[PDB]
């Protein structure tokens, strides 16, 4: 399966940040070649770094890698606005068919103080239920930086099907907004005790719960 | 060394599309090549691998539906996509991987150093469609309008024909896997105004000549 990366890291301009990549030795003892890729929004990925710490082409001295056997690290110093991007680690060894990919880290360069999200969760309306449909609406606003993870639960177990979540987009007040929708059948809605929208942001979580009523 | 792409596009479930991947500076047919895809706002996932000898490996979820072939006169490879599903929507990339291997003994590995810019693939059963508008029932209270399942963009939303603007937040739409859009608009009002001040969201979707005024009432 996949390597483990934080969904997001953030750092202040001038400072340094480290993106970690764990699980490198979950599949054998063969030497692992670790590569890092940078992808700006709307653009294709770019190879940054190979063999943990060997910089690729015109990757500045600011990008360095280290490694702890099971966790490889990419450290970016003198952080600046161009560094805002998604970063993917990859591990290849002899015998792999595909390199293993990490899930990606969104890197944010803080140009203002962090702001926690406000979260509003609406249950399905009886009008929509009458149309044999059910939509849970989770509205997320006023956060910074613009990176959130949204998870849904039915009672206490995670739900993945029927979830549609926007990419965060800048509000007029310079913080961000996002929406997540959980589509259910009316039978699914009524047959559970509650549904929950969980919003993770800079390692903190807000959870809102609704119940058929 | 450059890769360039073309093709892709829009198709109903079950249809077919093709993505091309050509090289300059090197020949596809002597290099290790990869296809990847990325669902919007998500991460990279593998699609197919072609080694320098031309054997192709597929991820399980596309085997039997997708096939990769060499087009040597165009110094290219082609991703033929048949029996398309909703899950196949995304931006598709081809890439070249640099490695040093004698026999099956890898000596060095650089990674995917050359990438195409990506080709958009959209699997959708969507055509022009007006939205269904549902009320989101409400110190202060938050009430709103859910504007569900419309196509194409955009819809506009106002409240009380524009007499109510303070406290309004209309959220960017979500593009669903169906290919349809949905958005919500929510307004924050004094709770003492509920059941004495009427709240109506005015939704307009000019591509389908649909206008909806929904009264949003307290439960």
């Amino acid at each position: 399966s996949a390597l483990a990366q934080p969904p997001s890291v953030s750092g202040s301009p001038g400072q340094s940040v480290t993106i970690t990549c764990t699980g490198i030795n979950d599949y054998g003892a063969a030497y692992k070649f670790v590569s890092w890729y940078q992808q700006h929004p709307g653009k294709e990925p770019r190879l940054i770094m190979k063999n943990v710490k060997d910089r690729w082409s015109v990757t500045p001295n600011r990008f360095s890698g280290s490694t702890s056997g099971n966790t490889a690290s990419l450290t970016i110093s003198n952080l600046q606005s161009d560094d805002e991007a998604q970063y993917f680690c990859a591990v290849y060894a002899g015998g792999f068919t595909f390199p293993r990919l990490g899930g990606g880290t969104k890197l944010s360069v803080l140009s203002q103080p962090k702001a926690a999200p406000s979260v509003t969760l609406f249950p399905p309306s009886s009008e929509e239920l009458q149309a044999n449909k059910a939509t849970l609406v989770c509205l997320i606003s006023d956060f910074y930086p613009g990176a959130v993870t949204v998870a849904w639960k039915a009672d206490s177990s995670p739900v993945k099907a029927g979830v549609e979540t926007t990419t965060p987009s800048k509000q007029s007040n310079n913080k961000y907004a996002a929406s997540s929708y959980l589509s259910l059948t009316p039978e699914q809605w009524k047959s559970h005790r509650s549904y929950s929208c969980q919003v993770t942001h800079e390692g903190s979580t807000v959870e809102k719960t609704v119940a058929p009523t | 060394d450059r890769l360039f792409q073309s093709g892709g596009g829009v198709s109903r479930p079950g249809g077919s599309l093709r993505v091309n991947c050509g090289a300059s500076g090197f020949t596809v047919r002597t290099h290790y090549m990869y296809w990847l895809r990325q669902s919007p706002g998500k991460g990279l996932e593998w699609v197919a691998f072609m080694n320098s000898g031309g054997s192709v490996s597929y991820v399980d979820s596309v085997r039997g539906r997708f096939s990769v072939s060499r087009d040597n006169p165009a110094n290219a490879m082609v991703l033929q996509m048949d029996a398309l599903k909703i899950e196949d929507t995304g931006t598709y990339y081809c890439a070249r991987e640099l490695r040093e291997a004698w026999y099956g003994d890898l000596r060095d590995y650089s990674g995917l150093d050359v990438w195409g810019r990506g080709t958009i693939v959209s699997i959708s059963s969507a055509s022009t469609k007006g939205p269904s508008v549902f009320p989101l029932a409400p110190g202060t209270a938050a009430l709103g309008c859910l504007v569900k399942d419309y196509f194409p963009e955009p819809v506009t939303v106002s409240w009380n024909s524009g007499a109510l603007t303070s406290g309004v937040h209309t959220f960017p739409a979500v593009l669903q896997s169906s290919g349809l859009y949905s958005l919500s608009s929510v307004v924050t009002v004094p709770s003492s105004s509920l059941g004495t001040q009427t709240y109506i969201c005015n939704v307009n979707h000019k591509p389908s000549n649909t206008k909806v005024d929904k009264r949003v009432e307290p439960k």
